[PDB]
Order: structure tokens, then C-alpha cells, then sequence
């Protein structure tokens, strides 16, 4: 939601609606002015947010010779139900490999 | 805070399955972990426009329409549908004003899922309508007379929506698989020599 | 000589010989639950003090230096934190005993 | 020479020893004390008494004529204020007065202030004597040793520094009131005139110590949490009450529309939570008045500052209260835009784009001493006697009897009395709250060690709030690098709230004579006189939290300031601050930061094409080389270790430190090995072995009277060297002795960390103290009320023993005062004794007898004994590194083990001290001492063979393990440190090698 407003009093805009052609219009509440809007979106918010999965350490990587290979819940394309999967937390494994 | 926690013990071997003991630590956790609506959102539209010829009702009861957009990656991470957010949304918002609350949301609309909306974001995200469900509506105040002191009201069930749980127990705060190593280095136990 | 002053077995005095011949370890955490986590996060921000303009190896908090070899003022600065926590920490309360 | 090799590193180390020794000659160690009291003195003072007119209305009565309010509402003002000198006024020429005279006749050195105040009530409103007031006495100050007002100050070294006053040791920074002698304690306070960002309810604010009317801005409340509501930005309390939403604010000041608010604010865009906050924050706004439509329609509603208020602030509550908002900015269309700033950076901190402000950031900290104190006191007692003094002119009504204008009604003894409690009491005034009083303030000054002297001047200290989550107010922050002390502290129920100030610390004063008008000339287009919206994303420049002009291209603007700043243009006390990513550029001429000195890295570097033998330190900040630096300019610039080689590495640097033994304190700072160390026992060291230990008292020892002076009688220095030491030039910064210390198990008696000593060593003098204590007492003066006279003398009927007193009342000055005698013969004509008597445990011969007096008669008595004592096998020691214990066991000189020289130790001490306690430090001690001070071989042709000897023990720039072992085998000892001995009892070679060498050992008091 970008701010509109006047061209007469340049105060802000105030989205007002009469059902006579079915159309949205902005107005303004300072003198009288009127016109015709563009957009469709009254509002817009983007709420905010604009590991903690379990880890073992007892299991064979594929490049890294460590123990880690952290498993969580997935549904893959060619996977079924639920299936689990192991790459390693270090940046050189890279690699997610089946049971 | 003590006065709340619950250890799990889950002892149901079957021998030679190999990672049968893993698939079963995770999964007593999926029927109890609690995702929500507030978590997987990115934003939040009203729009007057672009429904006004979806707004069939004879005395045009319908005007605006508030977009909830999801992201996709993590309602197919975890392997959450579409169909059952509409059933957990519908019934908790017919189970909630059965419920002696008030009579601002009987009217409710709740349409549907739909994962392609439009080509929406005219103020500037510049997506591809991913997961845009929830389109509702808020007909509540009929021939609505004031455009702004409507949309308010469409904000006070925005945060009843964002509040419900869709897959879990609503009764759990957290539940976490940890301890790899019963030894008799770690807390007290009921049994483990084993 | 050092095999008959020290007991051997104890872990409360083997570690603090290696804290003099051969290095301390980790002197700050975030879990040392007394100094909050402003300090931690802006200690390590004072790892510009030569140490980003010189270096990344290593990290704050880990000290790869001995009291018998000397400490440069960095890892002198964040050992104070550290023996000043543990002041403030045998020192308050205690009454509840 | 842009590669600045060729001129290398023993010319640079040189030349930093040459700046740091030529900085204390020139500053001193209790500078900043002196000149917050001298500023006091010059400036503060005449700017205090400069307040009103003194009206008077006189509200008796109004039933008749002849008692109408028809005599005269009267004004009378203040002009100059004149300090004399401390002179004793007796009658019969009176005298000049000195703080030895204050000290042994228990007065208060304190000086008379005489106002040139002026009246000229006169009858001309009904329905003079200016002249003959210009001596008025207003009080009487105390006085600061070596001030612009101590009467020990006018002659340099040896014209009469010799008075009857002095020492070789004190410098003096103290107080004398009463007799006794006090120090202020620097106090830490909030830097306020900058813009303070909260979080838990977002309530950025416009602090000002003065002007209590003043405002914040709060955006995290919305009033009522039904369902909820968007968070909308209202102006909260702003006259101690009266809300009101922004944009009224806004359109009072004269806005003409929206989208130039906007463009005020000039946010981001986008980010819709912004955006929506200020739409919700418009109609929050109409919906409580109608505003924007006239000059009145919105100015009309800021109408709570006139009945809804509880407290009108003054009278014409209009546009006049409109300059109790920023008193530094001039017209409104600079205050609409500061307030769109202020708003800005609340939207900017809510969006996590800048970081909320740490409290505990020592930028954000403002130190008051001396000078603010005594602003505080005065401004509290002065307006006790403005109100006390305008209801003693009412009492004249209609009549006059006793009309002198003057010396009939101001009491000079109102701000007597009330400067004396706040010296004698400790009930200070708090810096806030106008009636409540604060504790943590001046105390006594210890003289145990003429170091306790040095570390009892030094000290700054936080309050205690609340003890809810006080944070990080008692660990050291990465902004105490240079300025404060990281290692040094008390412990116990202040443990980090009181720290003390470094070496090369400095506090800035004030700067008057302004320089708003100096910065023109580097850039700094001006700010317009409208809203319009013509500015850019060009920098901003604040001045002491104001706008007064903005620049573009700031990274040539600043290196201009700081080049006039370098060529002695601009004021030196300076701070220059550029923030980079705020675009935001602040310049402070603040009273109480801290300054320290810095290496500035030249592009020409003078020192090689000049070479003087002559560095004064007013000379070194002409040509730049040196230059002081705070906090907020410090972290824009990225400082070398030294010169070492760590300047010669790259050229990536601005500046570099002198030397890395000035990080640390007074005390800590000479230790040796000082970071080989656990921190615990540097702390043990620095805050309490070395404020004990017995050493130097005095050099002139007639004169203080006080409860136990104690003396050595052979001090030393150390063999070693540390940086500080050899800078300072004080061999009274090490009290104790030079021990020779093996580390051998002996028949069990230095178990436990208990040592043992050898019985010949004590014999020949070494560590023989002497105790010397003082006996008091009093009478009236002489026969007056202003029998109960207990006049002294002898009363020679034999009450106690009087076996040593004289016909005086007091004993003769070679007695030998036994385990319980009378001490003073303090009895009455007739009745019983009121004589004062030796107790159990004290006892000595009479050194001197003093008797003063003091202004109403009241005879003072002092009587010293003295003693000789040997340590006994109760005492307690120390070395330099936290390793105490008590003496057990002297041991006869024939039974210790003894090398092939014959070298006997002093003292002995068990090896289980050292794996657990992890100080190494001791033995690298030991082992340098003896690396000096033995001899050197194959001295014949080829050397002088005494030239490559290390001697420095600088805390953290320290000598490695292979220059003590070479030197060690170049000496002709083993490498390994130890050396052979026989037993003293069997004679034979004893199998273990035993650890020898030279340690300075510490003797310290409440000996048992
Ligand atoms: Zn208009
Ligand atoms: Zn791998
Ligand atoms: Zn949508």
C-alpha cells in the first residue's frame, strides 16, 4: 500500500466506494476533492518475520568423515509418505542420499 | 514450568528393520508437533476490486476479500495439504461462534485453497501467486455503508485466523528427540543397562 | 618433578596445569549465565581490534595461549570477564544455604 | 621515507619512552581532580549566582489605606563574585593560613566569597545603595590542596616550597575540613543531549539536565489491546503531563500540508508497518481535533498546557512556551524538522536498522568531578538562602528600625554550615531528585602507602539503581580499552562498580569560546528556513545533539576538521565523529570525557628530519604527532600494537598506542610478568597487597599527627624494570624488600602457605619496621561557657601512675610510657579523673608533645610514641604475584642449605604453591633478578659484556623464555634455573636441585 494523496490540498486519501458503477474511488477528506483510483489493494500488512531439528552422531557422510547427519520429516517427489533423509551439517557433504 | 514436561520412552524393536527405531522416534512427534497458520504466512490483502463480478450475491452482500498468501516450499516441506487447512479453518471458525462469543463472524465464508490466485502484488512483492489461499470474505454487515469502518472489522478476524493450528495436538508446547547416549552421564533414568 | 606435587587422577587440578603449559580453552560462552548477551555479541564485534584487521583464524573466546607464555591484551580481556564472573558468581547470594 | 624503515625501532621505542616521560612531567597523575576544581573557581562560580532580578510582591493584607500595598516592591541583583586566598582572621593583622595549620588545629582550610551585589529599590510604582555593597560576605568555601586558591602553590621548587607544609611525595588533590582529610570519588552519569532509543515501549527521547520541561516520543502504546489496534505514534507526556498525537504538533508548528511530513520523516518506503503506522497515527489525529485549518484550529488544541495540566508552566501559555522545546534551535522550521528526525530514527530503530542504546557503552557516559559537585551543592544552598533571605526582607513592612540593605539579613552562615555537612556527613545531593540525597561520595584519603594516596585519588563509581537486572555493570566492556582498568578491581559488595582510571587517562573540562561559526570553512552548507523538502541524502552534522548545518562529501570534511584540528586551529579537547552508515557526522565540546594519547602515523614523519633532544608535550601537540583521542573518535580508527614491529608490518594503520603497559592502572601497571598471571591473583595484588604493604611515609614526619604512621627502615626498589616505573620516576611506588627465595620442602613448617625466614637476616636490619601513634584529647578554652573545667595538669594526689608526667598535665619527651600509665592528665580542681590511659597493648617512647588550639579556646593535645618492631613468628607476607602467607618458623642461619659460594636464603617457601595457583610469573621473576645481578664472564676483549642485559619486565611486551636462559647460561648458572647445594645439618650434596633467585617480598600491616 503505497500512500496516495490530494491534488488539491495534498493531505492523504481516503478510499471511499458508492455502488452507482460498481468502482473504487479515492477521496479526500480535506476540501471536497475526488478522483478515480488505479490499484486494487486497500491494505497490506506483511505481519512480520519478514537448528532445532534433531541430530545424531553416530552414522557415516558421504564426503566428511564425521558421525552428524541431521534427519527431519519429509515427502519427496519421488519419495512416499514419510520418509527421512541424511545430509551432513558440515558444507562439505552437499549430498542427501537414501537408506 | 517443571510441572509440565514428560519424558517418552519407546521401546517396540522388531530386531532387523534398520532405522525402524528412527522412523518411530519421529513420528509419535508429527502426531503431536504444533505447526500454525501465523508462521507459514508472508502477507496479508484486502482488495475491493477483482472480485466484483465473483460477487454473484443478488443484492451485493460481497465487496471485499482479504488474500492470506502462504509460501509454497514450507506447505510441501512438511507434506501439509491444502484441503485440510480449509476443513481445520471451518470447523474451528463454526466451532468458535457456536461457542459464546459474539455475532460479528457468523457469516463467514472461508472459500477455498487454491495454490493460483492472480497475478496479484500491485504494490511491489512481484510474485507468481504461490499458495494463496484463504480468500475470504466478511458479508457479516450487509449492504456495507462505510468502506473504512468495514475494513477494520475485516481486521479482527485476520488474527483469529492466523492463530490456528493445522497439524498437531493443540495442547503440546514442544516435543524434541535428543539423547543418543544413555550412559550414566546424563539425568536420572527408570531403566537403560540394556 | 611434576609427576610428585600434582595428583594425577583428580580432574579439579589437571586442567589448571594445562592452563600454564598449555593453553586455557574456552573463556566465553554465551551460557556463563551471568554477563548478558550484549557482551558476548559486542566482544566479539571488539575482534576488530587486529584481529579482523590481521586475521580470522581462530575465534573470540578461545584462547590458543598459556599463562607461562603470556597472554596478548585480547585474550587477556576476555579471561578478566571470564575470573570476574566466577567473582561475582562465588561472591553474591549464598544465603541460600 | 614513506616506507618509514630506515628510522627503525630503536629510534620509535626511543621516542615513545621520550613522549611518555615528558606526559607526567607535564600533566601529573592527579590532574583531572585540579582542573575541575580550578575551572570551578575561574568559571563556574560567577556562572552559577547569575539567576533573577529578586523580586519581591509581599502578600500581607488589603482591608485599609495605611496597610494597602503601597510600600515599595523592592529588587536588589548580584554582580561579581571575589575569592580571596585562605587567610586566618585574628584580629591584630591578621595572617596567612596554611593546610598544616588546618590540619593540626582541626579547622576547615576554606576561603571567604564576597558578592558585588547592587539594590535599587526605589518609590516610583507606588500608587539605591548600589555603591557601598561591593564587599558582601556570602559564605565561606573550602579549599583544594594545590589549587588556584592553596597558598602552596605560588612558588615553583625553591624559592619557599620548603614552607612548613609539604612533602616530597604528596601532590595533593585532597580536601582539609575539620582536621581531617577528604577526596572527592569521580561519579558516572548518563550522556545526555543525545537522542536516548528505548525498546519496551519505543520511546525515543530528548533528555536536558536543565529545562525541566522536555519531551519523548513513544510509538509502542496503542491505548487498549481488545482485539488490537496499529501501532500509532502519540507525542506522550510532554509538559509532565498533556499528551497529544504528533501531527497537532505538527500543524501547531506551522506544516503546511502532508506528504512534506512525510518527506520530514522520510522513511524507507514500503515496509507497509511503517506506513500503516502513520496512517493509523492521521486518523488517531482527527479524530480527537479538527486541525490543519487555521493557525488557531490546530495551535487551539495544544490547550493542556494551560488548565489540564496540574502545574501551568509560567505565565503566557502561547507561542512564548514554544521556546521550552529546543532551546538550541532558533525558529520553528528547524524544530519541525528536528522532530521529523527524532521520528525518523524511531521508525528507523522499530525496523531493526539501528541498534537500541546500550547503557553500559562508556560513549554514553558523562564523568562528573569536583566541579559539578560543588555546581550542585552551591545551586541547592544558595536557593535555601535566596528563599530564606526573601522572607527576611517581608518582616519590614511599612516600617524600617534596621533597614542597611546588606549584612542584616543574607547569613553567611547558611552556606557555611550547609558545604560543611556536605564534606563532613556524606549526605549529598542527588543529581536528579531535588530533595532526596545520595551517599557514594567523598570519603578519607588513605596515607598507609604514598601509593594508597595515588589509588584513593583515582576512582570513578557507578551507582547502584535497582538491583534488578543492573546487566553488565559490573564486567569490563571493550570500551574501557585505554581509559579504564580491565584488571584491577575491589571485590566484595562493590566488586566492579568502582575502577580505576589508567595511566594515560585524561577528562576533558569544557570548551568555552564557540566554534559554531569554525566549521563553516571545511563544508557545511547551512540549514534553510522551510519545510519545502530540498534536502538530499547529504550528512548531518550535530553539535552537541543540534542541528545548526548540514554537508555533503563528509569523508574530505572530516579529514579537514581533524587536519585544522592537528595544525593547533581547533580546539584540542575535540571530538570527531563519523558515522557512516546513520550519515550522520557528531562534534562534541563536552565537559567529562575521556582522553587519552595516541601515535598519529604521519605521512612525513618530522621526527627524522628535525632530531631535538628536547620533547615538551605542548610541543608535540603543535606538530601533530601525538593527539588526544576519546571514545566515539577512537573506534574510527585502527590503532597498531606498537611500534615493535607491528607499525613495520603494513601501512593499514592510522595510529598507533605508545605502549601496552598503559591499558592498565596505576598499581597494576609496575607488576612484573604481570599477564603470566591468573587474573584473581593480579587482582589480590593491585587492589590490596600493594594499598597494605609497609614502605615509605613521609619526608617530614613532625608533622602528621595522625593513628599509625608506620616506616621501614631500609626501602629498596626492584632489580628488574617495568615501563610505567621508569616513566613515572617514583621509587616510592615499591614498598618492600628484595628476598632471596628457594622453593624447598623444609621439616614441615611452610606447609599450608606458611613460609619460613632466616634468623641472621632479620638481625641485620631487614624488614625492621617502626610504628608511631598519636593520643588525643580536649578542654574548653579558657574560662568561659563559650566545676566542669577539666583544665590540664597534674593533680598530684596519685589517682593512677604519673611516675613520666610533668607539672604540665603531659610527660617529658624521652619517656619510656609502659603497658598501662596516663597518658594525658586531662583532670578537673576537685573531682575524680577524666585523664586519658594507655590501654593494654599500647606502649612506646614519647617522640613529641603538640598542643594547639582552635578559634573558641578549645585545646588540643597530641602525644606520639614510638616503636621498634622485628617480625614475629605471627606475621603476615607476600610476594608480587598474590602468594601470601605467615611466617612460621626462624630458622638459625647455619641449618639452611648453602651453594658452593656460600649464598644462604632469606626466605623459604614449599613447592606445593605453584602447579595449583598458576602463577608462573614468580619464577620468570626470579630468574631475571638473578640474571642481573650476578656478574658476567669472559668479560676480556671482544665487549664491554654488560650491554646485552635485559632488565625489562613490561607486562604484556615481556622477555621470552630464551633470553632468560641465555642470559642465565651467559652468567655461568644452569639453564634449567636451579642450582646445587649441601645440607646445613649432615653436610652432604643434597640429590635434588633447589630453584633459587631474588624476588621482591612485601610486608604487610594488622601484624599479630
Ligand atoms: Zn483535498
Ligand atoms: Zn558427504
Ligand atoms: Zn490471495
Amino acid at each position: 500500500s503505497t500512500m496516495k494523496f490530494c491534488r488539491e490540498c495534498n493531505n492523504i486519501l481516503y478510499p471511499k466506494e458508492d455502488r452507482e458503477q460498481s468502482i473504487l474511488l479515492y477521496a479526500c477528506r480535506n476540501c471536497d476533492h475526488q478522483e478515480a483510483a488505479d490499484d486494487n489493494c486497500v491494505y497490506r500488512n506483511e505481519v512480520h518475520h519478514s537448528p532445532t531439528l534433531p541430530r545424531t552422531k553416530a552414522v557415516r557422510c558421504a564426503k566428511c568423515q564425521h558421525g552428524e547427519a541431521v534427519f527431519f520429516q519429509a515427502t519427496a517427489r519421488g519419495e512416499e509418505g514419510m520418509t527421512l533423509f541424511f545430509v551432513c551439517c558440515n558444507p562439505n557433504c552437499g549430498h542427501r542420499w537414501r537408506e | 514450568t517443571n510441572d509440565r514436561r514428560v519424558i517418552l520412552y519407546l521401546n517396540e524393536c522388531r530386531c532387523g528393520k534398520k532405522y525402524c527405531q528412527e522412523n518411530s522416534a519421529y513420528t509419535v512427534r508429527n502426531k503431536l508437533k504444533k505447526v500454525s497458520l501465523k508462521d507459514t504466512a508472508v502477507e496479508f490483502l484486502v482488495e475491493y476490486r477483482k472480485q466484483q463480478a465473483i460477487s454473484e450475491i443478488f443484492g451485493m452482500d460481497i465487496c471485499l476479500h482479504g488474500h492470506i498468501h502462504l509460501n509454497k516450499t514450507l506447505l510441501e516441506g512438511w507434506n501439509i495439504s491444502m484441503q485440510d487447512i480449509l476443513q481445520r479453518c471451518e470447523d474451528a471458525i463454526n466451532s468458535l461462534v457456536q461457542k459464546k462469543k459474539k455475532k460479528a463472524e457468523d457469516f463467514k465464508k472461508m472459500n477455498l485453497s487454491v495454490s493460483e490466485c492472480c497475478s496479484f502484488r500491485g504494490p511491489g512483492s512481484s510474485k507468481d501467486s504461490d499458495m494463496p489461499c484463504l480468500m475470504f470474505s466478511s458479508y457479516n454487515a450487509t449492504d456495507p455503508d462505510l468502506e473504512r469502518t468495514l475494513d477494520v472489522l475485516c481486521n479482527t478476524i485476520y488474527p483469529v485466523l492466523l492463530e490456528t493450528v493445522i497439524k498437531g495436538d493443540p495442547r503440546i508446547a514442544s516435543a524434541n528427540i535428543i539423547w543418543n547416549s544413555p550412559e550414566t552421564t546424563t539425568w536420572i533414568r527408570s531403566l537403560h543397562a540394556s | 618433578s611434576m609427576r610428585n606435587l600434582i595428583d594425577i587422577k583428580s580432574n579439579s587440578a589437571i586442567n589448571k596445569l594445562v592452563q600454564q603449559i598449555g593453553f586455557l580453552g574456552l573463556q566465553l560462552s554465551d551460557k556463563k549465565k551471568l554477563y548478558t548477551k550484549t557482551l558476548v555479541e559486542d566482544m566479539a564485534q571488539f575482534y576488530k581490534k587486529k584481529y579482523v584487521s590481521t586475521s580470522s583464524s581462530g575465534d573470540f573466546g578461545i584462547v590458543k595461549g598459556c599463562f607461562f607464555h603470556g597472554l596478548d591484551p585480547y585474550e587477556e580481556m576476555a579471561h578478566s570477564v571470564a575470573a570476574r564472573e566466577v567473582i561475582v558468581r562465588s561472591s553474591r547470594g549464598l544465603a541460600e544455604p | 621515507e614513506v616506507d618509514l624503515r630506515d628510522l627503525g625501532e630503536p629510534f620509535l621505542q626511543s621516542f615513545c619512552k621520550k613522549a611518555a616521560t615528558s606526559f607526567f612531567d607535564e600533566y601529573g597523575l592527579v590532574s583531572h581532580q585540579l582542573n575541575s576544581y580550578n575551572f570551578f573557581i575561574e568559571h563556574g562560580l560567577q556562572s552559577v549566582f547569575e539567576s533573577s532580578g529578586e523580586m519581591l510582591v509581599e502578600p500581607s493584607f488589603d482591608p485599609t489605606k495605611n496597610k494597602d500595598h503601597e510600600w515599595r516592591y523592592a529588587t536588589v541583583k548580584f554582580g561579581e563574585v571575589s575569592v580571596d586566598k585562605p587567610t586566618l582572621y585574628s584580629d591584630d593583622k591578621e595572617l596567612v593560613f596554611l593546610p598544616w595549620h588546618a590540619r593540626l588545629q582541626n579547622m576547615t582550610y576554606s576561603a571567604r566569597m564576597k558578592v558585588n551585589v547592587d539594590v535599587e529599590v526605589f518609590v516610583k510604582k507606588v500608587v539605591i545603595l548600589s555603591k557601598k555593597t561591593q564587599d558582601i560576605p556570602i559564605g565561606r568555601i573550602p579549599v583544594m590542596v594545590k589549587s588556584v586558591l592553596c597558598n602552596t602553590t605560588e612558588k615553583g621548587k625553591n624559592g619557599e616550597s620548603y614552607r612548613k607544609g609539604e612533602c616530597a611525595f604528596d601532590q595533593g588533590g585532597y580536601f582539609v575540613i575539620k582536621g581531617a582529610e577528604k577526596v572527592f570519588i569521580a561519579q558516572e552519569q548518563i550522556c545526555t543531549k543525545r537522542l536516548w532509543i528505548s525498546n519496551s515501549p519505543w520511546t525515543v527521547s530528548y533528555r536536558s539536565e536543565t529545562k525541566r520541561n522536555r519531551f519523548i516520543v513513544r510509538l509502542s502504546e496503542n491505548q487498549k489491546a481488545e482485539d488490537f489496534k496499529r501501532k500509532e505514534k502519540v507525542l506522550t507526556v510532554y509538559f509532565l503531563s498533556t499528551e497529544i498525537p504528533v501531527w497537532v504538533l505538527f500543524f501547531a508548528l506551522g506544516v503546511a500540508s502532508d506528504k512534506e511530513a512525510v518527506d520530514l520523516i522520510a522513511f524507507d518506503g514500503g515496509d507497509a508497518s511503517i506506513t500503516n503506522s502513520v496512517v493509523a497515527s492521521i486518523q488517531e489525529a482527527d479524530s480527537v481535533c479538527e486541525d490543519f485549518r487555521h493557525g488557531r484550529n490546530a495551535l487551539a488544541y495544544v490547550e493542556q498546557q494551560i488548565k489540564g495540566t496540574k502545574f501551568p508552566p509560567g505565565e503566557s501559555v502561547d507561542e512564548c512556551l514554544s521556546l521550552y522545546l529546543f532551546p538550541g534551535l532558533k525558529s520553528l522550521t528547524q524544530k519541525a524538522r528536528f522532530l521529523g528526525y527524532m521520528v525518523k530514527c524511531l521508525f528507523s530503530a522499530y525496523a531493526g536498522k539501528r541498534k537500541c542504546e546500550n547503557r553500559d557503552n562508556f560513549r554514553n557516559k558523562r564523568i562528573e568531578l569536583a566541579g559539578e559537585l560543588l555546581e550542585r551543592e552551591l545551586r541547592v544552598h544558595l536557593a535555601h538562602a535566596r528563599r530564606t533571605m526573601t522572607k527576611a526582607m517581608q518582616r519590614h513592612l511599612t516600617g524600617d528600625g534596621d533597614l542597611k540593605p546588606i549584612e542584616h539579613y543574607l547569613d553567611a552562615s547558611i552556606i557555611t554550615n550547609g558545604l560543611s555537612r556536605a564534606f563532613s556527613t556524606g549526605a549529598w545531593c542527588h543529581p536528579f531528585r531535588k530533595m532526596e540525597r545520595v551517599s557514594g561520595v567523598v570519603a578519607n584519603l588513605g596515607r598507609a602507602n604514598p601509593l594508597q594516596s595515588l589509588i584513593d585519588l583515582r576512582r570513578t563509581r557507578q551507582q547502584v539503581l535497582y538491583t534488578g537486572r543492573v546487566g553488565d555493570a559490573r564486567y569490563p566492556h571493550p570500551s574501557h580499552w585505554g581509559r579504564l582498568c580491565f584488571l584491577s578491581t575491589p571485590d566484595g559488595e562493590n566488586c566492579g562498580l568502582v575502577k580505576n582510571l589508567s595511566l594515560l587517562g585524561l577528562v576533558s573540562t569544557q570548551i568555552m569560546e564557540p566554534v559554531v561559526e569554525e566549521l563553516f570553512d571545511s563544508g557545511m552548507e547551512e540549514l534553510m528556513d522551510d519545510t519545502s523538502t530540498p534536502l538530499s541524502g547529504k550528512h548531518k552534522v550535530l553539535l552537541n545533539g543540534d542541528w545548526v548545518g548540514v554537508c555533503s562529501d563528509s569523508d574530505y570534511f572530516v579529514a579537514d576538521l581533524k587536519s585544522r584540528r592537528r595544525q593547533s586551529e581547533l580546539p584540542r579537547q575535540m571530538e570527531i565523529k563519523l558515522d557512516k552508515d546513520d550519515k550522520e557526522v557528531r562534534i562534541f565540546t563536552d565537559a567529562g570525557r575521556l582522553l587519552r594519547p595516541l601515535l598519529v602515523v604521519e605521512n612525513l614523519h618530522k621526527l627524522k628530519q628535525s632530531k631535538p633532544s628536547k620533547y615538551t608535550f605542548e610541543h608535540l601537540l603543535d606538530q601533530g604527532i601525538l593527539e588526544l583521542i576519546g571514545i566515539e573518535e577512537e573506534e574510527d580508527c585502527t590503532t597498531a600494537w606498537g611500534t615493535k614491529q607491528l607499525l613495520k608490518q603494513q601501512k593499514s594503520y592510522t595510529h598507533c598506542e605508545l605502549d601496552l603497559s598503559f591499558l592498565l592502572g596505576v598499581s597494576c601497571a609496575i607488576v612484573p610478568f604481570a599477564n603470566h598471571d591468573h587474573g584473581r591473583r593480579v587482582l589480590y595484588q593491585s587492589q590490596k597487597h600493594c594499598q597494605q604493604a609497609i614502605g615509605f611515609c613521609s619526608t617530614n614526619p613532625n608533622i602528621r599527627c595522625d593513628t599509625l604512621s608506620q616506616q621501614l627502615f631500609y626501602p629498596q626498589r626492584p632489580l628488574f624494570k617495568t615501563m610505567a616505573s621508569e616513566c613515572l620516576q617514583k621509587d616510592v611506588l615499591f614498598n618492600g624488600q628484595n628476598a632471596i627465595v628457594a622453593v624447598n620442602v623444609h621439616l614441615g613448617f611452610n606447609q599450608e602457605d606458611s613460609i619460613v625466614m632466616n634468623k641472621a637476616s632479620l638481625e641485620r636490619g631487614m624488614f625492621r619496621s617502626e610504628q608511631i601513634r598519636s593520643y588525643k584529647a580536649d578542654v574548653d578554652s579558657k574560662d568561659s561557657e563559650k566545676d566542669e573545667v577539666v583544665q590540664f595538669g597534674k593533680t598530684h594526689s596519685k589517682i593512677g601512675r604519673v611516675d613520666s608526667l610533668d607539672d604540665d598535665g603531659f610527660p617529658f619527651v624521652g619517656a619510656n610510657m609502659h603497658s598501662g600509665d596516663i597518658v594525658i592528665g586531662r583532670c578537673t580542681e576537685s573531682g575524680t579523673d577524666h585523664s586519658v590511659k594507655l590501654k593494654h597493648t599500647e606502649r612506646g617512647i614519647v617522640q613529641k608533645v603538640v598542643l594547639s588550639s582552635n578559634d573558641d579556646g578549645k585545646n588540643y593535645a597530641t602525644v606520639s610514641l614510638r616503636q621498634v618492631r622485628s617480625p614475629c613468628l605471627g606475621d603476615k607476607f607476600s610476594s608480587m604475584h598474590g602468594q601470601k602467607g605467615v611466617l612460621g618458623y626462624i630458622e638459625e642461619q647455619e641449618n639452611f642449605a648453602f651453594t658452593n659460594q656460600g649464598i644462604v636464603p632469606d626466605i623459604v617457601i614449599n613447592p606445593h604453591a605453584f602447579p595449583s595457583r598458576q602463577t608462573p610469573g614468580q619464577l620468570l621473576e626470579a630468574a631475571l633478578s638473578k640474571g642481573i645481578a650476578c656478574p658476567m664472564q669472559k668479560k676480556k676483549g671482544k665487549s664491554d659484556a654488560y650491554s646485552k642485559v635485559t632488565r625489562h619486565a613490561t607486562p604484556f611486551s615481556t622477555p621470552s623464555v630464551d633470553d632468560i636462559t641465555d642470559q642465565l647460561h651467559r652468567a655461568g648458572f644452569s639453564r634449567s634455573g636451579n642450582e646445587r647445594v649441601y645440607n646445613g645439618r649432615t653436610g652432604e650434596m643434597m640429590r635434588s636441585l633447589i630453584f633459587m633467585g631474588p624476588n621482591f617480598y612485601q610486608r604487610l600491616i594488622h601484624m599479630s
